RNA sequence: AGCGAAUGAACUUUAAAUAUGUAAGAAGCCCUUGUUACUUAACUGAACGUGGGCAUUCGAAUGUAUCGACACUAGUGGGCCAUUUUUGGUAAGCAGAACUGGCGAUGCGGGAUGAACCGAA
């Protein structure tokens, strides 16, 4: 949450089925990956996150 | 924020529909992840990435004449001693006494 | 049918945004500036100001 | 111009590649907001170099204000006035408490005397005599002189004017 | 509500951010340039004639 | 010089040669080639009248036209774009193409050291 | 601005303001490969076909009370004044272009009054 913003978003229905969709649209807004219609690209961002997964930009471990 | 809260309309359809629900905003703007009347604030104040957006999807502010009036010689600039131009901060006080 | 000012009815305010009642109840608006003994102005800054 | 103010206003050309770190420029200001403030440095400005408001920046605008506004300083403005013929030297003196009420009675004065303008006059230096028997007009003179001491002669009442009728009729002794 | 609280934190910090940077550099001997402001705000106060 | 049929030209008409000339309102114009002749060429140019427009067609000489590089920009902008979207889908990275009009300038500060302002009088005096 | 850069409006590293032509993708780009009735020493050009990428930033901003093609149907085809630019002339008036604006089909507030002023439909 601090690294990337990500504002108090909504978990819908059940848990983390509906949260990622949400956290990846914020992440869309806020990083810059947007549409041509001012639509938020999931697919960018959610690669723009495991880009910065892979890169050592989120921290955890097991 | 008095701007849009006492004379803030939307362009629903081609319709001007006063922002009285927060849920309006969410039909309309939703989409760019402004689902509030504090998103609409902040997006407008802190030139946000949908400013374009929410910019056209207000109608313009149809403001009335200034309380206390203008001043004497209205059409000169700001900096001569009238209304016209650049004005800054000094635009709150007319906003102030027209809305 | 009937448009409401929610500067003038809080209810309305609190119809659309529903952090007006902690804004009052935590007095944002009347908060103060952070501790701290504050610093002289330099005199370098007042020799500037009163050059000529 | 009404409740006037003196500004220090600091500008500089943009800082370029090959020119980094600029010259900086520095003007004092009477002017009644900031946003004349700023006008009036970058009007003075392009008139003597070549730096204008496209290619320049304001760093810094501070008001400044009066040391003692409490105390009478006698105040000798040198101005340069434009009329119909050309442009003009004087040396006037008032006798004020500030700076801004130096500048503020020069206006008055030079457009009830001399029918001048805002965009007429340049401000030259404004100096504070900081010792007496420096004061070089008669009008000022008179006024510094020993155990100064006056009587009003007729002072009329100030009478309401709403107040169309009155049944005594006036005095003018106090 | 928590958006909206989230909001007004980053008003007051915004506020105190530029205060606090006006105030070092004036210290430390230089000048702070508060950035071109963003937003403008255009009321149209004249008719269309001529 | 080599002119085609169908190419954008400027007419700029020098005045070395009075055969030819067209009149000022065509001096210092832009329009397109579309009748080439042994010593003279044709040239639409589009003209102002009132609200509307209207196309004239005239016929300027070889040596008051010169070519335009109007397409010099778009040719090198189409080209530009797509070797860095080339670039940009290669190492799976965005990148903005558009082109953004010259935001306002941000904060910073100004040392006071080795640059001490110097105070002007509004009239220069030395 | 400089000529402590060169050279000398006709000087330039740079560069105004200000109006004013032309372009700012998918109906688009490039080149590869073939033909032609055109052209060239020659796919050198033009056209017809071939290939690619990006359709979830498709390549500035702002606005968008829809746009385009075809067919059919009425009324119109006068000018007067002003600003700015500009050509000529007089002792001074003045005459002619170009743009824009107003009045013409327009009520209201003001300038005591008013075709040409100011505000505002």
């Amino acid at each position: 949450m601090q690294v990337y913003d990500i504002p108090p978003l909504l978990k819908d229905p059940s848990q983390g089925g509906d949260a990622t969709m949400d956290f990846l649209v914020q992440v869309a807004r806020k990083r810059g990956r947007l549409g041509r219609g001012g639509v938020p690209n999931i697919q960018a961002a959610a690669m723009t996150v495991v880009t910065d997964w892979r890169d050592g930009r989120i921290q955890g471990w097991t | 924020r008095e701007l849009i809260y006492k004379r803030g309309y939307g362009k629903v359809n081609g319709q001007r529909i006063p922002l009285t629900d927060n849920a309006i905003i969410e039909e309309n703007l939703g989409k760019y992840g402004i689902i509030c009347i504090e998103d609409l604030i902040h997006e407008i104040f802190t030139v946000g990435p949908n400013f374009k957006q929410a910019a056209n999807f207000l109608w313009p502010f149809k403001l009335s004449n200034p309380n206390g009036g203008f001043r004497p010689r209205k059409f000169k600039h700001f900096i001569e001693g009238g209304d016209l131009g650049n004005r800054e901060e000094h635009i709150n006080a007319l906003i102030r006494a027209m809305n | 049918v009937q448009k409401k000012n929610p500067l003038r009815n809080k209810q309305i305010m609190l119809r659309l945004n529903p952090y007006a009642s902690t804004f009052a109840k935590e007095k944002l608006g009347e908060v103060k500036a952070e501790e701290g003994k504050p610093p002289k102005v330099p005199a370098s800054f007042k020799e500037l100001l009163h050059e000529a | 111009m009404g409740r006037l103010q003196e500004y220090q206003v600091i500008g500089r050309h943009l800082p370029t590649e090959a020119n980094p770190n600029p010259a900086l420029y520095r003007m004092r200001i009477f002017a009644p907001n900031e946003v004349v403030a700023k006008s009036r440095f970058w009007y003075f400005l392009r008139g003597l170099k070549k730096v204008k408001k496209a290619t320049g920046e304001i760093v810094s605008v501070n008001v400044i204000s009066e040391k003692h506004p409490l105390k009478v300083k006698n105040f000798g403005i040198w101005l340069r006035y434009d009329s119909r013929s050309g442009t003009h030297n004087m040396y006037k003196e008032y006798r004020e408490t500030s700076r801004v009420a130096a500048v503020e009675a020069m206006y008055a004065d030079m457009a009830a005397r001399h029918r001048a303008r805002f965009r007429s006059i340049h401000i030259l230096k404004v100096v504070e005599l900081e010792k007496t028997e420096d004061v070089k007009r008669p009008y000022i003179k008179q006024l510094v002189a020993k155990n100064l001491s006056f009587p009003l002669p007729h002072r009329v009442p100030k009478i309401s004017t709403k107040k169309i009728f009155s049944a005594k009729r006036p005095s003018t002794f106090s | 509500f928590k958006r909206a609280e989230k909001y007004v934190k980053e008003y007051r910090e915004q506020e105190r951010e530029k205060i606090r940077l006006a105030r070092i550099a004036k210290q430390q001997g230089s000048f702070h340039i508060p950035a071109e402001a963003k937003l403008v705000f255009v009321i149209r106060i004249k008719g269309i004639n001529k | 010089r080599t002119y085609r049929v169908g190419d954008i030209v400027d007419i700029k008409v020098n005045g070395a040669v009075q055969k030819g000339m067209p009149h000022k309102f065509y001096h210092g114009k832009t329009g397109v080639v579309y009748n080439v002749t042994k010593s003279a060429v044709g040239v639409i140019v589009y003209k102002r009248v009132k609200h509307r427009y209207i196309e004239k067609r005239i016929n300027v000489r070889i040596e008051h036209v010169k070519p335009s590089r109007s397409r010099e920009d778009f040719l090198r902008r189409v080209k530009e774009n797509a070797e860095l979207k080339k670039k940009a889908k290669a190492e799976g990275v965005p990148v903005q193409l558009k082109r953004q009009p010259a935001m306002p300038r941000e904060a910073h500060t100004v040392s006071i050291a080795d640059n001490k302002p110097v105070t002007l009088a509004p009239v220069a005096y030395e």
